[PDB]
């Protein structure tokens, strides 16, 4: 019957892993890196878009980081279709919390949740994991500014400072080196572009290039602004920064 | 070989192994025999024992007052079947008033049988059954294959070393037959039958099971003492 | 649950020393409009049982159909279909039987009142009645509706018991049964004068009559019945 | 819906889907549980693979099923959430038909329940998971720890450990505890599993967390320089 | 019906009448209105017969597979709880059910819980249900103390059960008692309401309005 | 019977390719060459119409589908897909949008729509990807005109001008000399036109090229008067008269 | 609107006696004030030495009793042909009925037969399925006319011993079989008497160890 | 890769035959019956010495007249004594009386069988279960995963079985008391247990139609382990 061509996605391999995790996690290895910094006074969203062209639409273009809700982002790493179907069901899961509670969902909730979908498809189903890792850039009145990543296991963590995609080795290191606990924004912006501009395996780091967004209490008084930057704001912020 | 993974395969020569595997289990099981005259129909089974501490595995059951079976193979399969037939006589009984005619008692069997032999997922039963009764037109033999084949029979017997039984019943299909408004002689056949299929064994008290229906004769097993005349 | 439309009238019947006897009128009315006069409600099953329908009669045609299909049924895979395996008035009642009690569990109901003759293979009389409540009862005489107020106090009067049913032979049954009918014909306003009846005798068999009429009628004392009352004129 | 026998019998009479997730749990960081005579402590490892983390959002290792009961794992982390969040919702429905809270034997029960239908159930695959469950009966002063795993089996242990190098702290456990007088103290009975733990672990410093679970409720957290304490006077007292 | 039961220094006194009327029409006089759950547990039958016979013998069901599974008697307030969440599933339907769980426990003590086939689920140390429930109130009431004896709580119960036996029309025939201890219940005998009576009349001289 | 295929047929392989996406990626490299340009007033969208007879009637066969009134859509790849695929996008667009809004979806959520639809084809049980890649043009008021690629995987990018097919790598080599951002609709035909002459091999003219344009609404091909607001289709395709016009002017 | 329940009328009385038991109905059938059957059986060996009627609407009566027949037959099937002791048969009945709670089978339900000690036993079920073990119960149409005759003549209910005057009870001695008979006779001439629906025939079965018999008599036909 | 319900070409169920298997690698499990009472004693085998041996349940009441115990992958037991106890209270409510030995047995053994693609396998463990009705008397069964039961005077199952059968094939008779049930058990345990047998390590149940079933307190079991080693240095 049908048993013959059933490839088994969700079993253990004689080690203890799980195969097409595992194969999940080398697809988004080639992935664009995306990189998230938290400082005290907000927190970075830095990703680079893969091998683009002059004729891409640029200012219309989303490929790597995506709105939840006003409070929370993320950032994208691996197939942009898979990571779309996650991306609707976590925005109707933080408006499902807050037609409840009537209170914006905590950012770990959230995270939370998405995290135990991809888990599904691992355990049950017969289907093949969601290919993407995602990192999540939130506030919440309890933690504050917080950073998660989550991969196709269903696993999560929460970082200062964390990469996802290609050359998670190297970015991670540099990172590592240079990231401080008193850090601010201006300063994380810097260290994100840095690091993108050292790991990428392009000739040069330009705007057309990337997609970059911030989540700063630099709003008027109590209360939390979402950046996307446009293409002509990453194209200043990478002046500014002196990498162009 | 290739074409024996499941019941929905055919093999190229046209044959399915699963079914044939089937069939093999009814060989494996402990002999049983059945034979009818014209006023009565008698089973006959050998049980077996899994070791001297243990009982000896029932092979009789009772369908109806007018009906029952003896099996050879897989006895919980044996067990799903009769508690099918029971029901569908006893669904004749209620809604019609009738007592279940033997002949449609082996097409039921047959059916339910059949569709595990070609959907995927399922098994055949791993089973052979010997359905005696006494219905509107007489004593009735019935043999049930469980690749769907049923057979109405003056006499017969499925399992190990069946084949002696069944000769030396072949041999005295015009005495047995004639044994008319006698019980004990009909039942004395069986037993004679059943012993052309033993080796190094005999037929000890806990070790014989008979069962018989008839004209005057409701479906009654005998088992223990009550077998002890026989042997 | 649903109301009856198109029904029929009073089926009665009675058991004689070789058999029974059923008759019901060949009327279909359509509430006090006598609408349909050529309706036949008493259904004969093989050569050994009819079964006589009143109430309801697009359930009647239903009920035909089950009956039809039940005789179609047997015959698959039965070698015995016209000899000792064909159907019994005994199984056909108690399919009717089950079958009118499941519909008034489901609130449902076949809206009849339903009366299986018959002769059974050893030779014996069956006569029982069932109805849309699933109700069912045997007696030497059984009627439906009307029939069952009028009918059976005469048809008693011949069969009182069972003991006085090998006493009765089949030209006094005829005979009581049609009177029967005559006297329905006078008093039920839902009647007709145009009938069947059916004899299933162990010996003779089925005889089944069409097309009977209700005769001998007495009416010449109208002519001098006047007024309500006080009127001579 | 997906109805594949993944969990299936070998020739050898052995279910490799579920000893294949017993090597899962192998790899996962160790966990370690000992019961004093008044307290139960609930060891874990933390790997310093991962710098740069974020230790105050970061899912921790020992989670409360109940304020009474807490549950730790070693092996896959997004299985045990899994496991964790039925054992919190079993804790919360037992309150509320019984009108008592589990029993610390009736959770685990429970959570090896679940553990071993995903065992023989068609379409998933076990738990990569085996948990440690600790804590004390309502209106009860006895220590009580646990222990579970993929295939369903449970049972109660004086002291146990799980996950990579388990052998070696669970070597250590069986020559150090002694039944006849457990760790009297809290403070003997932390000790006694930072000392498991220092077996194994590497450095003493934000690799182990501990977890106090005393009678009536009462579970709190070890902090980083309340561990430190233990692992200095621990080796102080081994350099003689 | 008049059913009533009570707690006390002693445990728990149980007492019912007998009487089952279907309308004016005395049905039954020898009806059991107090249900043996099992050994420990008694429950009260009010309302509806069936409902109460067939949910409380299913609910010793309920009880037996709870002490099997945790190796434990099951507290009233989980065998109450029980009975009452399955009520609740089918309020609406038309079940017909007042009740006392009645049960003694090491944990709990003598425990009583009055449960309704509206849900109602209540804790209380008196409850008295049926037709003639108010007329037993009124002897348990004024008569009731915390340190009564066996033997002076059993009266009680009985004498509580009379006073409604004579007053409520639908009351009457026989009066049950038992007493819930902890080791379980103790059946205290079917006492004839027209014999006990007269009985209780003379030798108490109450009921000087009846001609004896 | 019941389709038992209640798992994944797209599935990771240990190098984390999708091969089932690969090898439609591969059925839309052989597929016949279709491309997209975009104007300041307005997007085009063009592909040959490679007819497998000369008894065939090419006019039955449409690679170039409204989807909206002011959407429309090309492929590369296999047809049927396609075909199936405007049939579902049409409907959602209806479905999922204006029997909730009581408006036509903007472009980028069409595409989403229709992405969603290919995602769920690569990890659905019991199916294949889809065999195609889409062009998708369009106008809507807030957003102003528009054109999306969307592939197998479900992927979707906007460009501003972009060749898909058998030959892709030659023709948006082709486009990028020529595109700017001031370019008027008909310089986008006139530059379309040019880039498919390359890839196609026999005859040239507008009968075998089947040519789409969204731009300027057309209250001619509304069907009513009377309502100020309803202006018309801003989706047209052209006629073969229309493409052989401007071949004389090529 | 269809009512789905009728009223058949009928009769039916058990009384269990020492180491007997009887359980006694007319035979007449109806509906409103039509005789339908005058000899209709209502009373039913269940095997197992047990009897049971399912008095009230006939439909359900022969619905119940049939059900409960073949639950003897399957209890056989299912526990090695143990013997259904009366007990275990009224407590299977009452999940019968009240399987049927929110519908009910509209029949008052009486059993009767040996309990596993060998003594009398009778149960009285109402529609719903609450259910007692009783020394004597009638059921039907004229149960109130027969119950108070037997709480008089069977239990001796308000005779005292003469010369006491009201302070010695009637001790309550044991009836024989023949003597139970003459009581149930009696309480059926006098029903068919004063009740409409009660008369043609009465049929009696009595249970012993030795098995079921049966007992017919005529009862007046008006 | 194949048929979780496939037959081999000797007409066994693959699945069936591989399951006897993991039973044969469970603890050693032994049940002995006489007309006194049916024994039951299992091996513990606790696979440290940090392990509380008294939290290892192995034998198990199903009813007050029928006892349990299981050898094999005991996790597998726990649905079968769920299915079982239900079935004994289930029987109970239905007909107001205890329910069969065999009966029980049977409505256990149908499980069995209800694997495909229900379950996914069968049950990893075989079952002694051991009881008293009233009428065939005291009674012990071996339910298998095949679904079918034996009935037995005596049976061992599992890692010391045949070894163990073979002994109590030359032991049992008719005769046997309680106590000398009590003391064959042990006997034979402590022969096949890898371990030296005692009160912590071995557990002994009976069941009796006077008290029921109950299973055996370490104390209790200490003192029958004493009477044991003196009887067999008495020769
Ligand atoms: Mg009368």
């Amino acid at each position: 019957g049908s048993r013959r061509y059933d490839s088994r996605t969700t079993i253990f391999s004689p080690e203890g892993r799980l195969y097409q995790v595992e194969y999940a996690l080398e697809s988004i290895s080639h992935a664009g890196t995306a990189i998230g910094i938290m400082a005290s006074d907000g927190i970075v969203l830095a990703a680079e878009r893969k091998v683009t062209s002059t004729l891409l639409e640029q200012d219309t273009s989303t490929e790597k980081l995506y709105k939840l809700n006003d409070k929370i982002a993320v950032a994208v790493a691996g197939l942009t279709a898979d990571a779309e179907i996650l991306i609707n069901t976590a925005r109707i899961h933080a408006q499902n919390y807050l037609k409840t509670y009537n209170e914006d969902i905590p950012v770990e909730i959230l995270v939370r949740r998405l995290s135990d979908i991809k888990q599904g498809y691992t355990q049950h189903g017969g289907l093949r994991p969601f290919g993407v890792s995602f990192i999540y850039a939130g506030y919440d009145d309890r933690y504050g500014y917080q950073l998660y990543t989550s991969n196709p296991s269903g696993n999560y963590t929460g970082w200062k400072a964390i990469s996802v995609g290609a050359n998670t080795s190297a970015a991670q290191t540099l990172l590592q080196m240079d990231y401080k606990d008193d850090m601010k924004v201006d300063d994380a912006i810097e260290l994100a572009l840095k690091t993108l501009s050292k790991t990428t395996d392009s000739s040069a780091l330009t705007y057309d290039r990337l997609e970059f967004a911030t989540i700063r209490k630099g709003a008027n008084d109590g209360e939390v602004y979402q950046k996307i930057f446009k293409p002509q704001e990453i194209k200043d912020i990478l002046v500014k920064t002196g990498i162009t | 070989n290739n074409y024996d993974g499941d019941t929905v395969t055919f093999s190229p020569t046209g044959r399915l192994f699963q079914v044939e595997y089937a069939l093999e289990a009814i060989k494996q099981g402990s002999v049983t025999v059945g034979l009818r005259s014209n006023t009565h129909a008698v089973l006959v089974a050998l049980k077996r024992n899994a070791d001297e501490l243990s009982s000896y595995q029932k092979k009789i059951i009772k369908c109806d007052e007018h009906m029952g079976l003896s099996l050879a193979g897989l006895a919980p399969d044996a067990r799903v079947l009769s508690n099918y037939l029971r029901q569908q006589c006893n669904y004749s009984s209620l809604v019609f008033n009738r007592k279940l005619a033997v002949e449609r008692a082996g097409h039921l069997l047959c059916d339910k049988a059949q569709k595990n032999t070609q959907s995927y997922g399922g098994r055949p039963y791993g089973v052979g059954l010997l359905i005696i009764g006494y219905d509107k037109s007489g004593a009735h033999l019935l043999e049930f294959q469980p690749s769907g084949n049923v057979t109405e029979l003056y006499g017969t017997a499925i399992g190990a070393r069946s084949q002696g039984a069944k000769t030396y019943l072949e041999r005295t299909l015009d005495t047995f037959i004639k044994i008319d408004g006698n019980p004990d002689e009909l039942i004395k056949a069986g037993v004679e039958a059943i012993s052309q299929s033993l080796r190094d064994e005999s037929l000890t008290v806990d070790n014989l099971s008979i069962a018989i229906v008839g004209k005057d004769t409701p479906f009654t097993i005998y088992d223990g003492e009550a077998v002890a005349k026989y042997i | 649950t649903q109301q009856p439309i198109v029904t029929g009238t009073s089926v009665i019947s009675m058991k004689y020393d070789n058999g029974v006897i059923i008759a019901a009128d060949n009327l279909g009315s359509y509430g006090s409009l006598l609408r349909f006069n050529g309706v036949e409600r008493l259904i004969p099953v093989g050569d050994n049982t009819v079964v006589g329908i009143s109430g309801d009669i697009s359930d009647m045609q239903h009920i035909e159909r089950l009956l039809k299909d039940l005789v179609t049924e047997n015959a698959y895979d039965n070698p015995l279909a016209d000899a000792e395996e064909a159907l019994e008035p005994s199984y056909i009642f108690e399919y009717l039987a089950t079958v009118m009690y499941q519909r008034r569990s489901k609130m449902n109901p076949l809206w009849n009142a339903i009366i299986v003759a018959g002769v059974q293979s050893n030779g014996d009389q069956f006569l029982r009645y069932v109805n849309l409540l699933g109700v069912t009862y045997s007696s030497p005489t059984l009627a439906t509706g009307f029939g069952a107020h009028m009918a059976n106090p005469l048809l008693r009067k011949v069969v009182d018991r069972e003991s006085d049913i090998p006493k009765t032979t089949v030209q006094v049954a005829e005979e009581a049964i049609v009177n029967a009918m005559r006297v329905l014909y006078y008093r039920d306003a839902r009647s007709s004068r145009n009938f069947s009846l059916a004899i299933i005798d162990k010996n003779t068999g089925l005889t089944f009559k069409k097309n009977l009429q209700v005769e001998n009628m007495k009416w010449d004392f109208a002519k001098d019945i006047k007024g309500y009352g006080t009127q001579k004129i | 819906g997906y109805d594949r026998a993944l969990s299936i019998f070998s020739p050898d009479g052995h279910i490799f889907q579920v000893e294949y997730a017993l090597e899962a749990v192998k790899r996962g960081t160790c966990a370690v549980g000992v019961k004093g005579k008044n307290c139960v402590v609930l060891g874990c490892e933390r790997r310093s693979t991962l710098k740069l983390q974020d230790t105050r959002i970061t899912p921790s290792k020992v989670s409360k099923i109940d304020s009474h009961v807490v549950l730790s794992f070693s092996g896959l982390n997004a299985d045990s959430r899994i496991l964790i969040e039925k054992a919190r919702v079993e804790a919360q429905s037992h309150r509320l038909t019984l009108e008592d809270p589990v029993t610390v034997e009736y959770l685990t029960r429970y959570v090896a329940g679940v553990q071993q239908r995903y065992t023989q159930s068609g379409g998933v695959r076990p738990f990569g998971v085996s948990t440690l469950i600790a804590g004390f009966d309502p209106r009860d002063d006895e220590p009580k720890l646990y222990q579970t795993e993929p295939s369903g089996i449970y049972s109660s242990w004086s002291a146990q450990t799980i996950g990579r190098n388990s052998k070696t702290v669970r070597e250590f456990l069986e020559k150090n505890y002694d039944r006849k007088e457990p760790p009297a103290t809290v403070e003997e009975c932390v000790k006694l599993t930072v000392r498991s733990l220092l077996e194994v672990v590497q450095t003493g410093a934000k690799n182990i967390e501990i977890t106090v679970v005393k009678p009536d409720s009462d579970i709190v957290a070890l902090s980083s320089e309340e561990i430190n304490q233990y692992v200095t006077q621990i080796e102080q007292e081994k350099q003689e | 019906t008049t059913t009533l039961a009570f707690r006390f220094q002693g445990g728990i006194i149980v007492a019912v009448d007998s009487r089952a009327t279907a309308g004016n029409w005395v049905a039954s006089q020898t009806v059991k209105k107090v249900i043996e759950i099992n050994p420990f547990l008694l429950g009260t039958m009010a309302g509806g017969s069936a409902d109460c016979q067939f949910w409380e013998t299913w609910l010793g069901s309920q009880c037996r597979l709870h002490e099997l599974r945790e190796k434990e008697r099951i507290s009233v307030a989980a065998a109450s709880k029980i009975l009452s969440n399955l009520v609740y599933q089918y309020k609406g339907a038309g079940l017909s059910m007042g009740t006392m769980i009645c049960g003694y426990t090491r944990k709990e003590g003598p425990t009583i819980y009055y449960v309704d086939s509206d849900g109602t689920r209540l804790k209380g140390d008196i409850f008295c249900v049926g037709s003639g429930q108010t007329f037993a109130y009124g002897v348990l009431d004024s008569n009731y103390k915390w340190d009564l004896s066996v033997e002076d709580a059993l009266y009680l119960g009985k004498r509580s059960i009379l006073a409604a036996a004579h007053r409520d029309a639908y009351s009457g025939g026989s009066v049950n008692l038992y007493h819930v201890t902890e080791d379980g219940w103790i059946y205290h005998g079917n006492h004839d309401v027209g014999e006990l009576f007269w009985k209780v009349k003379e030798e108490e001289g109450s009921f000087n309005n009846v001609i004896g | 019977m019941t389709d038992r295929y209640s798992f994944s047929l797209t599935t990771f392989s240990p190098s984390g390719k999708l091969g089932q996406i690969d090898y439609a990626l591969t059925a839309v490299k052989q597929g016949v060459t279709s491309l997209g340009i975009k104007a300041t007033n307005g997007v085009v969208i063009a592909t040959e119409k490679k007819s497998s007879s000369p008894l065939a009637m090419s006019e039955t066969l449409s690679k170039v589908s409204l989807l909206t009134p002011d959407i429309g859509a090309v492929y590369s790849g296999m047809g049927p897909d396609y075909r199936v695929l405007v049939d579902k996008s049409r409907k959602v667009a209806h479905t999922s949008y204006k029997r909730i809004y009581g408006e036509y979806p903007p472009t980028k959520l069409l595409v989403s729509e229709v992405a969603k639809i290919m995602q769920e084809a690569t990890q659905s049980g019991g199916v294949r990807p889809f065999g195609v890649s889409l062009l998708i043009a369009g106008h809507d008021e807030f957003n102003g005109f528009s054109l999306y690629q969307v592939d197998p995987s479900g992927s979707y990018f906007p460009w501003k001008a972009t060749a898909i097919g058998k030959g892709s790598v030659a023709a948006k080599t082709f486009l990028e000399k020529r595109w700017n951002d001031e370019l008027e609709l008909e310089d986008a035909i006139h530059i379309a036109l040019l880039t498919l002459k390359e890839s196609v091999e026999g005859e040239f003219n507008g009968d075998t090229i089947e040519l789409a344009i969204i731009g300027d609404e057309n209250p001619d091909l509304l069907g009513y008067t009377g309502i100020p607001t309803d202006k018309g289709p801003r989706f047209r395709k052209l006629t073969s008269q229309e493409i052989n016009d401007r071949l004389e002017a090529l | 609107q269809f009512n789905p329940y009728g009223d058949n009328g009928g009769t039916i009385l058990g009384i269990a006696g020492e180491d007997f038991a009887v359980l006694a109905g007319d035979t007449r059938n109806i509906t409103d004030y039509s005789i339908n059957s005058r000899y209709e059986p209502k009373v039913f060996d269940c095997g197992d030495n047990i009897v049971m009627s399912a008095n009230g609407f006939a439909a359900d009566g022969d619905a119940l009793v049939k059900r409960f027949k073949n639950s003897v037959k399957w209890y056989h099937f299912d526990h090695n042909d143990k013997k259904l002791s009366i007990n275990s048969a009224a407590r299977n009945i009452q999940h019968l009925l009240y399987g049927k709670r929110f519908f009910p089978y509209y029949v008052h339900t009486i059993i009767a037969g040996l309990d596993e000690d060998g003594k009398g036993a009778v149960y009285s079920f109402d529609p719903v399925g609450s259910y007692e073990r009783e020394q004597c119960r009638a059921g039907g149409a004229a149960a109130s006319l027969i119950m108070p005759f037997l709480d008089n003549q069977v239990n001796f209910k308000n005779q005292y011993e003469p010369g006491t005057n009201g302070k010695v009870k009637k001790p309550l001695k044991y009836l024989s079989v023949e003597e139970v008979i003459k009581l149930v006779r009696d309480s059926f001439t006098s029903a068919t008497e004063r009740h409409i629906q009660v008369g043609d025939g009465l049929e009696i079965l009595i249970v012993t160890k030795d098995g079921v018999r049966k007992e017919f008599y005529e009862l007046k036909r008006d | 890769d194949r048929g979780v319900s496939t037959f081999s070409p000797e007409g066994r169920l693959f699945q069936v035959e591989y399951s006897l298997e993991a039973i044969k690698l469970g603890s050693t499990a032994i049940g002995i019956a006489t007309k006194e009472g049916v024994v039951l004693g299992v091996e513990k085998r606790a696979t440290s010495p940090l392990l509380e041996s008294d939290s290892i349940e192995k034998i198990v009441e199903i009813d007050r007249h029928i006892g349990c115990a299981m050898s094999g992958l005991t996790a597998d037991a726990r649905s079968m004594i769920e299915h079982a106890r239900t079935a004994a209270v289930t029987h109970n409510l239905y007909y107001d009386e205890d329910i069969n030995v065999e009966s029980l047995t049977q409505s256990v053994c149908d499980l069995a069988l209800r694997f495909g693609e229900l379950m996914s396998r069968p049950f990893g463990v075989a079952l002694l279960i051991a009881g008293h009705d009233a009428d065939d008397g005291y009674q012990l069964f071996h339910a298998e995963p095949s679904g079918t039961f034996y009935r037995y005077n005596a049976k061992a199952i599992g890692s010391g079985s045949e070894g163990a059968q073979a002994e109590l094939l030359n032991e049992w008779h008719s005769s046997l008391t309680l106590k000398e049930a009590e003391l064959l058990v042990l006997k034979i345990l402590k022969q096949v247990m890898e371990e030296k047998l005692d009160e912590n390590n071995a557990q002994l149940s009976c069941i009796t139609k006077q008290d029921g079933f109950k299973i055996y307190d370490n104390e209790k079991t200490a003192e029958l382990i004493k009477e044991l080693k003196e009887k067999e240095a008495a020769e």
